[PDB]
């Protein structure tokens, strides 16, 4: 897939497409690839699908106790730290190839980590199959202290390059924008570009146009009385 | 009641198997530690309950490491295996930080060891007070260990029975000397204190033991006083005494 | 947990054997005797209250082989555990060596069973005693054992264990010789049930027989069965 | 039942009162006396039979033919100990190709007791052990209390009556360590020792057991008509 | 060693485990406690008491968040209750965010702490906890809930009940005030008034705990822009709401 | 190889109209050999029904396994589990297995009837929660059922045009696999009765 | 010490008997009444509340009865609480059965087990017995209905008609002279009633204090559907019987 | 009775064996007394040192857990080493798998949690003393949290320990209820020293040398500790006011 991540002096914006690939095959046309370790700590996943999202599973248990504990926001790092050592003693046989995100009051956060353990830093990082794509188109539209509204479009166009140059990328565009000191804004399918076109015919047939060979009731609806 | 376990408690605010542990060593030995500036000089008298012992064979002074002594009274197989454990300390912190244990770090790990077994009804506690001590980088230290597992910083420290002997004499040697004393003149005042000491175990005869850990002369290892140097410190308290 | 249970008693003996043999003696009563082609084990059957189904009420009588049986007097609890696990040792003779059991192997094996809970602390042996009865397989000669919850094993001819022993004992010294058992089957089912009906009683209610003949041969026979022969007993 | 039912309870008195109970099997008990020179050691071991139809009770174990222990005191107690002794002089002899030295061979057994005694539910070791063996520094002759601490002396003894051996061996102290290189006399003079210990338990010549050890001896234990050599 | 492995829970020669009588004693040497549950939310309520004036009751935490649709609170002992919430986060989590994913019912909740209470009476070197909790809740599938949990290790659910030492009179004050249908405001007024006659020192808003199980609110979930998803059914109410709150009574 | 491909089996599911549907082939074979004619994949607990695809012990091993859970779930509750909580079920339980693990594709279909509306979800190897309100297929030939699908389906269907739909794409699916084919069978799910019904087909 | 704080609490007493277990009769008697009876159309579970307060919720309260699985229900007589844990076994056992032999657990198999746990508290680990005593209506297809009572020794004893918890000496001589082999469901429904209603704690028995239910063999085909009743249905039973 | 030598309720619903251990910190005559400055959490401390032949500089009370959180306890000295010990170990934990430094309200739970544990066993003797942990935090500003025995614990605005913490507690109160706020106003911590001593001499009715006194201070994202000559420096201060 692709998953960027721009942090800027205001905030961090995360964003990813709804297309899932097993394969060559796409599994889905929509799926919500956003994933919640925490309310405020929200991540998106490449790489393979199962690893990833069992793995924010895991990590998610952990961190909400935490929450609860100290009653109050959770810190990004902690789910940084508890995914690194989690990954590094399978030595990366588990493949989750995150960007995690959040916001604090110690400012802005952006993370990227890997299957072996790795960690990076950046005012943006990208990850997945189609990080090369968006890396470009980035890079030359990119400042120094965005604005929000900036960075909402440069993030969506990013994730649309992905969609022209890579096959991992594609349906709708997501984003979540954090920003510091308010609520998390789930920008649910903020750019749709591309629908089914339109078929020419619609495919209906009277009955029994497939043989049946028998039939029979089936009831779960209950159990009974007399 | 609240003297038959050492997780009872009493409403006075007491732990009396602990209180009465104290009172094992009080029936031991008599031993004492002079704090110098470059380091610390031990003694421990070693009672004689027949002629038919072979004197400075029965070891009281096990060195921890090569530069931590130890010398222990009360009940003396229960110290031999307090020691024990210090050593498999003393070779773990070598293992992982390839650097001999400091002093401090000694009297802390053994102070945690001796609270163990006055919080299990499973385990009985220990029967010693141990003296050790020694030179590193932060100076030279003395500790006196209860087995309450309380220890403090020492200027001078003592027990047995004739802890009250040692300790009259050593608050005068501050007095002496308001600035702490070299170790190699503390060798003849550690023997004096011990024949002071011997008139609480003067229905008895001593063999007089020294031994030391000073910087200024065994290069900071622990070492024991031997030879002409041991007879000169018998010497010394024996014209006093008389 | 290791604080005993079995700590020695002033007289040689331990507190829990003594309390196991205490339970023995209130409990269910079982009376075991062979004849030259048989075992017969009649335990009491505890339906003496009114209405109840003895098809699902426990079985005093628990057969481990096609040949060997497992009776009990004592406790009614602590006999199913030893029940399950003589069970297993059977199979596993079958399993690993081969040859249906004999009655001896078994024998052992539920002795063996009360010497680890007496012999160990923070544990207490089971309070049954067992009449262990059948043949060994090639052979045509029936054997009647007793253990006790001691784990001691001794060959009797004829024996009781339970609840007033002592009157069923003295009845079968005159009408049973060591030297010859019965030869027919019936009549040592008849012997078996003549007993029972001293301590126990009201009719054939809380009466059981069952039987081993050799080649292999286990049958339980109901309650009304017995009826029949009782009223000859009676006649008698 | 207070501090003498539990193995785990102190005791303002600063003992375990289990300790001296198992002391209390030493008075019972087997007496045996060890002395030694500078060259040689010996243990004299008073054996004794449970009847006359009996044949005498060993009283001395080898360890190796370096090293013996001789027991007083409870027979099954012992039995762990000896294994235990045997164990680590073999380790020693495996891992360092060393005999194993008197002296340290005495700590580790100090220690061993130790940790059972501290265990509850344990007990404190009731025989009394004699270790005798030459090593580097010579001979050694160590005394092992039920405490488990470990002394070092010329000649002891313990067992029933054993004050009176310890008179005799401090009266002859000055004597047999002057002789050197003759094992004979010490024999000798440790049968005069354990004399000073009889009830009327006589001495005889299938009463009586030595062992000893030399630079050039091996450990050997005399037993027989080869102990009538030394009466 | 370890010879502590005989239950020190027993019976009594007169029939009653003794041991959990002795710890549901402790809960009327407690604090007093109640929830009154409405048909569209529920309220807990609880009193804060401190062995300071110089104490902070702004990190005291008598009534604590188990999962975001489910409240606890106690009366008993404070130690007791310290450890036992931390016990039922740990296995509401491991066994049904790691197995069956979302929140648990309520039901189901209580039945998995009731069980640790049980296990307490069953072993050497435990003898059971000494509070009696309240578990506010509401699921989606059996609707809204309110039960209490035992230092037996039983659970019951109640149309309104108290624990604490004023128990036995929060029953009887209950009776007359409660109906089958009520509002959740009115079940405050409720609430609060029960428990102003259970204190006996001063009764403020700022000394007094507040929560509601009552409306959803979504901006303290952490994010918006999803309804389908919400935040915390749990509200603790702040100090000065609950002042409004005393003069609704 | 991979044990996934040796006896083979597809599962289809498609959403409705407030209803679902869900279908499957019955042969299951070892290898090359067709063993058996007579064998259903799909099975219910409550009013979910769970379709499983790929190796044949793990097939019925992990049918018993959500026996024991989903029997918990009701006596409990003393209802039917609901099918999103089925679903997370379904992805826990695979990743028990690491090593050695599951060699199979579930395929999750029910009826929400707590807002009413059709639920699948899909599974593979692990785990991965496959969100759809399509169809989801799952086996050895998904790749012909993802095309038939498609191209027959529209948005909402009614229950009968429903039927038409998911058995046309089976049967062309299952004669052109060759671990497919013996004898299909339809539930067509709705929230009052479900009809199940055989299709004649080729035997191949 | 460790042995100076033990009593010793599970050993035998000189009659050859567990003062633990002897202890829990008693306290069971405390306990609310519940009875068990066989009809020959199904097996009628009643069971009667130890608790009953001033706004107790007793509505929903499934807090006597549970099901084990889809064809064995129990009733509840003693500590609800202690009951809890063997209940929760209950259910691992006889899905166990099924997950490996493609087959509902027998009545027999699943009691004998609970009994063992019983056992295994007196005879390892110092452990204390719960203080329970269960009523099982169970199906199986080797001995059809099947009634079972169980006690805190660990011990299993078939019935007809049983009753466990507060007054069994009144309830058990009613049973006996009342009780017909030949009675259906609905016959046994009406007797259970009526011997609750000379046991009843209070001096009535109401609706809500009554836990009431069946499995009845008049669901199709000869299945065996259990029935936990609503609380407008017992009040709707407990009017036909004429009780109020 | 014996539910007073084990840790099980009595028919009262009391653990008298946990209560015993709130009776043994007066037992070493050492007082506390740890107020909010304005930047700063300060806490004093007595420092008994009997004899010469105990040397004074490491007769210490106050141990570090945290870079940011010190611990001063009023108890026995075993039991105190024992628990900063578990203290640490914890503190340690928490940043290598949390990746910061650890709450000090989270680590009051932890310790009341462990409490709470030691009281559970019935062969486990509770640990005796009163911790207090002093901490400039950046999230609940500055705090003061005592557990207990017991495993209680609550926030504190300030707190006093020993056998005559009642005098000292006295005099704390009526100070906020002049200042109608919960930390003291100034701006140099220095100042905020010199007051809290002033308060603690009217409360014991002592006045303290530079060795009586140890003194621990926590400033933002540190604490350290002042040494005796720093303390005798604040008590000329006590002769400018």
């Amino acid at each position: 897939t692709t998953i960027v991540g721009v942090k800027f002096n205001n905030g961090v914006v995360i964003a990813a497409d709804t297309r899932s690939t097993q394969g060559p095959i796409v599994a889905d046309k929509n799926c919500a690839k956003l994933h919640r370790i925490s309310p405020k700590i929200w991540c998106a996943g490449a790489g393979t699908a199962a690893d990833t999202e069992a793995v924010t599973q895991l990590i998610g248990s952990n961190i909400e106790l935490h929450s609860l504990y100290t009653s109050r926001e959770p810190r990004v790092v902690s789910a940084l730290q508890m995914l690194k050592q989690h990954l590094f003693k399978y030595q990366g046989h588990i493949g989750a190839y995150l960007i995690v995100a959040g916001v604090d009051p110690t400012g802005s956060h952006l993370f990227s980590i890997h299957a072996h353990g790795s960690t990076d830093v950046g005012y943006y990082l990208s990850l997945g199959s189609g990080s090369l794509a968006a890396m470009a188109v980035l890079e030359s539209h990119w400042k120094q202290d965005l604005t929000k509204e900036e960075a909402i479009k440069l993030a969506s166009d990013a994730i649309q390059a992905g969609i022209w140059n890579d096959l991992g990328s594609g349906s709708n565009v997501d984003v979540c924008v954090m920003e510091i000191g308010k609520d998390a804004e789930y920008l649910r399918n903020y750019l749709t570009p591309n629908v089914r076109e339109e078929k020419q015919k619609s495919y209906k047939f009277p009955r029994g146009t497939t043989a049946v060979l028998k039939e029979s009731i089936v009831n779960i609806c209950d159990i009974q009385e007399e | 009641g609240y003297d038959l376990s050492n997780s009872v408690f009493s409403p006075d605010g007491r732990n009396f198997q602990v209180e009465y542990a104290v009172k094992a060593v009080e029936n031991g030995t008599t031993s004492i530690g002079i704090k110098c500036n470059d380091g610390v000089v031990f003694a421990v008298e070693k009672l004689i309950t027949s002629k038919l012992l072979v004197p400075q064979k029965n070891v009281k002074i096990q060195v921890v490491d090569r530069h931590i002594g130890c010398v222990y009274s009360g009940l003396i197989p229960d110290g031999r295996h307090l020691v024990n454990r210090g050593r498999e300390e003393a070779a773990s912190f070598k293992k992982l930080y390839k650097t001999p244990i400091p002093i401090p770090a000694f009297a802390d790990r053994l102070g945690q060891y001796v609270q163990a077994h006055t919080l299990y009804n499973s385990v009985r506690p220990f029967g010693v007070s141990t003296i050790f001590g020694g030179v590193d980088k932060n100076g030279a230290h003395l500790y006196m260990l209860e087995p309450s597992g309380s220890y403090w910083g020492y200027k001078g420290a003592a027990t047995g029975k004739g802890r009250q002997s040692a300790k009259a004499e050593l608050e005068k040697l501050v007095d002496h000397h308001p600035e702490g004393l070299s170790a190699r003149e503390a060798v003849k005042q550690a023997a004096k204190i011990i024949y002071l000491a011997h008139e609480d175990n003067k229905e008895k005869d001593f063999e007089l033991e020294i031994s030391w850990c000073s910087l200024s002369e065994t290069n900071g290892l622990h070492k024991f006083v031997k030879g002409d140097l041991l007879q000169e410190a018998i010497d010394f308290a024996q014209k006093e005494i008389n | 947990y290791d604080r005993a249970l079995s700590i020695f008693s002033p007289d040689g003996h331990i507190f829990q054997v003594e309390y196991a043999l205490e339970a023995v003696k209130r409990g269910t009563c079982a009376v075991g005797v062979k004849g030259k082609n048989c075992v017969v084990l009649g335990c009491e059957r505890r339906s003496t209250l009114k209405l109840q189904d003895t098809r699902i009420t426990p079985s005093k009588v628990s057969k481990i082989d096609s040949h060997v049986v497992l009776s009990f007097s004592g406790l009614n609890a602590d006999s199913r555990i030893l029940i399950e696990k003589a069970r297993v040792e059977a199979q596993s003779h079958r399993l690993t060596l081969e040859d249906p059991v004999t009655v001896e192997y078994l024998t052992r094996y539920v002795a063996g069973v009360q010497q680890r809970y007496t012999q160990s602390g923070g544990v207490r042996p089971f309070g049954v005693s067992t009449l262990i009865a059948g043949f060994d397989p090639r052979d045509d000669e029936p054997k009647l054992y007793q253990t006790e919850p001691s784990g001691i094993y001794s060959s009797w001819s004829a024996q009781t264990i339970g609840r007033n022993s002592k009157t069923v004992r003295e009845f079968l010294e005159k009408n049973y010789d060591r030297k010859e058992p019965p030869a027919t089957v019936e009549e040592c089912v008849k012997l078996t049930v003549r007993s029972l009906l001293e301590v126990v009683q009201t009719g054939a209610k809380n009466i059981e027989i069952t039987v081993v003949k050799p080649d292999s041969d286990i049958v339980a026979l109901s309650s009304e069965e017995i009826n029949q022969y009782v009223t000859q007993i009676e006649q008698e | 039942n207070n501090y003498d039912g539990d193995t785990v309870t102190f005791s303002p008195t600063g003992r375990l009162f289990q300790v001296e109970y198992a002391l209390e099997a030493i008075k019972q008990g087997s007496v045996t006396v060890g002395l030694r020179s500078n060259t040689h050691a010996v243990l004299v071991a008073l054996k004794r039979n449970a009847d006359e139809l009996s044949s005498y009770q060993k009283k001395i174990i080898k360890c190796d033919e370096h090293m013996g222990l001789s027991l007083a005191g409870l027979a099954p107690d012992a039995r762990v100990l000896s294994n235990y002794l045997r164990q680590q002089c073999n380790y020693s002899s495996l891992v360092f190709n060393r005999k194993l030295a008197v002296e340290r061979a005495g700590h580790l057994l100090c220690d061993k007791a130790q940790k059972n005694t501290q265990s509850y539910g344990g007990r404190p070791y009731g025989v009394g052990l004699l270790i005798i063996g030459y090593d580097k520094s010579g001979a050694h002759l160590l005394e092992f209390q039920p405490s488990g601490n470990v002394t070092e002396l010329y000649g002891t003894a313990i067992g029933a009556r054993s004050q009176g051996a310890k008179t005799y061996l401090e009266r002859t102290l000055d004597t047999f360590i002057k002789i050197d290189g003759n094992p004979d006399e010490l024999i000798k003079a440790g049968v005069e020792a354990i004399s000073q210990s009889l009830r009327d338990e006589s001495l005889t010549v299938d009463n009586l057991s030595i062992a000893i050890v030399g630079k050039d001896t091996p450990f050997t234990i005399y037993d027989g008509e080869a102990v009538a050599k030394y009466i | 060693t370890d010879r502590y492995s005989f239950s020190l829970t027993t019976f009594s020669p007169s029939g009653k485990l003794g041991q959990i009588d002795y710890a549901l004693t402790a809960v009327k040497q407690g604090v007093t406690s109640l929830g009154i549950k409405a048909t569209n939310g529920v309220v807990i309520a609880t009193e804060k008491k401190s062995s300071s004036p110089l104490a902070m009751s702004e990190t005291l935490s008598k009534v604590s968040l188990l999962t975001p649709d489910i409240g606890a609170v106690y009366s008993g002992m404070g130690p007791d209750y310290r450890v036992l919430v931390d016990k039922s986060r740990k296995v509401a989590h491991t066994s049904y965010k790691r197995i069956y994913g979302e929140y648990p019912p309520t039901k189901l909740l209580v039945s998995e702490v009731a069980k640790i209470m049980q296990e307490a009476t069953q072993s050497g070197g435990v003898r059971p906890f000494g509070v009696s909790l309240l578990i506010a809740g509401h699921d989606e599938f059996n609707g809204f809930s309110l039960y209490q949990v035992d230092p037996s290790g039983s659970y019951f659910p109640w149309k309104a009940t108290a624990i604490g030492k004023g128990s036995v009179a929060a029953k009887t004050f209950l009776e007359k005030r409660w109906n089958d249908e009520l509002e959740l405001e009115d079940a405050i007024h409720i609430a609060l008034l029960t428990l102003k006659e259970s204190v006996e020192g001063e009764f403020n808003g700022d000394t007094i705990e507040l929560a509601i199980i009552g409306d959803e609110n979504p901006d303290l979930l952490g994010y918006t822009g999803i309804p389908t998803d919400k935040g915390p059914r749990f509200r603790k109410l702040t100090s000065q709401e609950i002042n409004d709150r005393l003069e609704a009574l | 190889s991979d044990p996934s491909s040796i006896n083979g089996g597809i599962v289809v599911a498609m959403t409705g109209k407030d209803c679902v549907a869900i279908a499957c082939d019955l042969r299951l074979g070892s290898q090359s050999l067709g063993v058996s004619n007579k064998f259903e994949k799909i099975f219910h607990y409550g009013h979910v029904f769970l379709g499983i695809t790929g190796l044949a012990t793990d097939v019925t091993t992990l049918n018993e396994m959500f026996r024991y859970k989903t029997n918990l779930y009701k006596l409990k509750e003393e209802r039917a589990i609901e099918p999103e909580t089925f679903t997370q079920l379904v992805s826990s339980s695979l990743y028990e297995r690491r090593f050695g693990p599951y060699f199979v594709g579930p395929v999750v279909a029910g009826i929400n009837s707590k807002s009413g509306k059709p639920f699948i979800a899909g599974f593979d190897l692990i785990g991965c929660i496959d969100e759809a309100k399509d169809f989801i297929v799952s086996g050895t030939a998904s790749d012909q059922l993802f095309g038939m699908c498609e191209s027959l389906y529209e948005p909402n269907l009614e229950p009968e045009d429903l039927f038409e739909t998911i058995s046309q794409a089976l049967l062309n699916a299952a004669d052109r696999d060759a671990l497919s084919g013996w004898g299909a069978v339809v539930y067509i799910i709705k929230k009052d009765e479900v009809v199940k019904r055989y299709l004649k087909m080729r035997q191949d | 010490g460790s042995r100076r704080y033990d009593s010793r609490t599970t050993i035998f007493s000189p009659e050859g008997r567990l003062y633990q277990v002897e202890y829990a009769l008693e306290s069971i008697s405390h306990a609310g009444t519940a009875i068990g009876i066989m009809a020959s159309d199904g097996i009628v579970l009643a069971a009667e509340r130890k608790v009953t307060s001033t706004l107790l919720e007793q509505d929903t309260s499934t807090e006597k009865l549970y099901k084990l699985n889809d064809k064995i229900a129990v009733a509840v007589a003693g500590l609800t609480a202690d009951a809890e844990i063997l209940i929760n076994t209950a259910r691992i056992h006889a899905q166990n059965y099924l997950k490996t032999y493609n087959e509902d657990i027998p009545v027999e198999i699943l009691v004998r087990r609970l009994s063992d746990i019983k056992q295994g508290y007196t005879q390892h680990g110092g452990l204390r017995p719960f203080g329970v005593s269960f009523i099982y209506a169970g199906y199986d297809d080797r001995y059809g209905y099947q009634l079972y009572t169980s006690n805190p020794s660990g011990n299993y004893t078939g019935w007809k008609a049983i009753s466990v918890g507060a007054n069994t000496s009144a309830a058990q001589t009613l049973l006996q002279m009342d009780y017909k082999d030949d009675m259906k469901v609905d016959d046994a429904i009406e007797l259970a009633l009526k011997t609750l209603s000379k046991t009843t704690d209070s001096s009535a028995l109401t609706y809500d204090r009554l836990e009431f239910a069946t499995i009845r063999k008049g669901a199709n085909d000869g299945e065996v559907y259990q029935k936990i009743f609503k609380p407008q249905e017992i009040k709707d039973i407990l009017v036909k019987t004429g009780i109020t | 009775g014996y539910d007073r030598h084990i840790t099980i309720f009595s028919p009262e619903g009391r653990l008298y064996q946990v209560e015993y251990a709130f009776k043994a910190t007066n037992q070493t005559n050492i007082n506390s007394l740890a107020v909010r400055g304005k930047d700063c959490t300060v806490v004093i401390s007595q420092k008994k040192v009997p004899d010469k032949l105990l040397d004074p500089t490491t007769v210490s009370y106050i141990f570090c857990i945290s870079r940011t959180i010190g611990m001063v306890v009023n108890g026995p000295i075993p039991d105190a080493r024992n628990a900063a010990l578990r203290a640490k170990a914890e503190a340690a934990e928490f940043r290598y798998k949390y990746g910061y430094d650890m709450p000090c309200d989270v680590l009051a739970k932890r310790m009341a949690n462990l409490s709470q544990i030691y009281t559970q066993r019935a062969y486990m003797r509770p640990l005796g003393v009163i911790l207090t942990f002093v901490s400039v935090d950046e999230e609940l500003g500055p705090s003061i949290y005592k557990t207990d025995p017991a495993g209680y614990y609550v926030g504190y605005k300030a707190t006093a320990t020993g056998p005559k913490q009642q005098e000292i507690t006295t005099n704390l109160e009526n100070h906020f209820k002049k200042s109608k706020i919960d930390h003291i106003n100034e701006e140099s911590w220095e100042k905020v020293v010199e007051f809290a001593i002033t308060h603690m001499i009217d409360a014991l009715g002592t006045e303290f040398s530079k060795n009586d006194l140890e003194v621990g201070v926590a400033t933002k994202d540190k604490f350290f500790t002042l040494s005796a000559e720093n303390i005798e420096e604040r008590l000329v201060a006590i002769a400018e006011q």
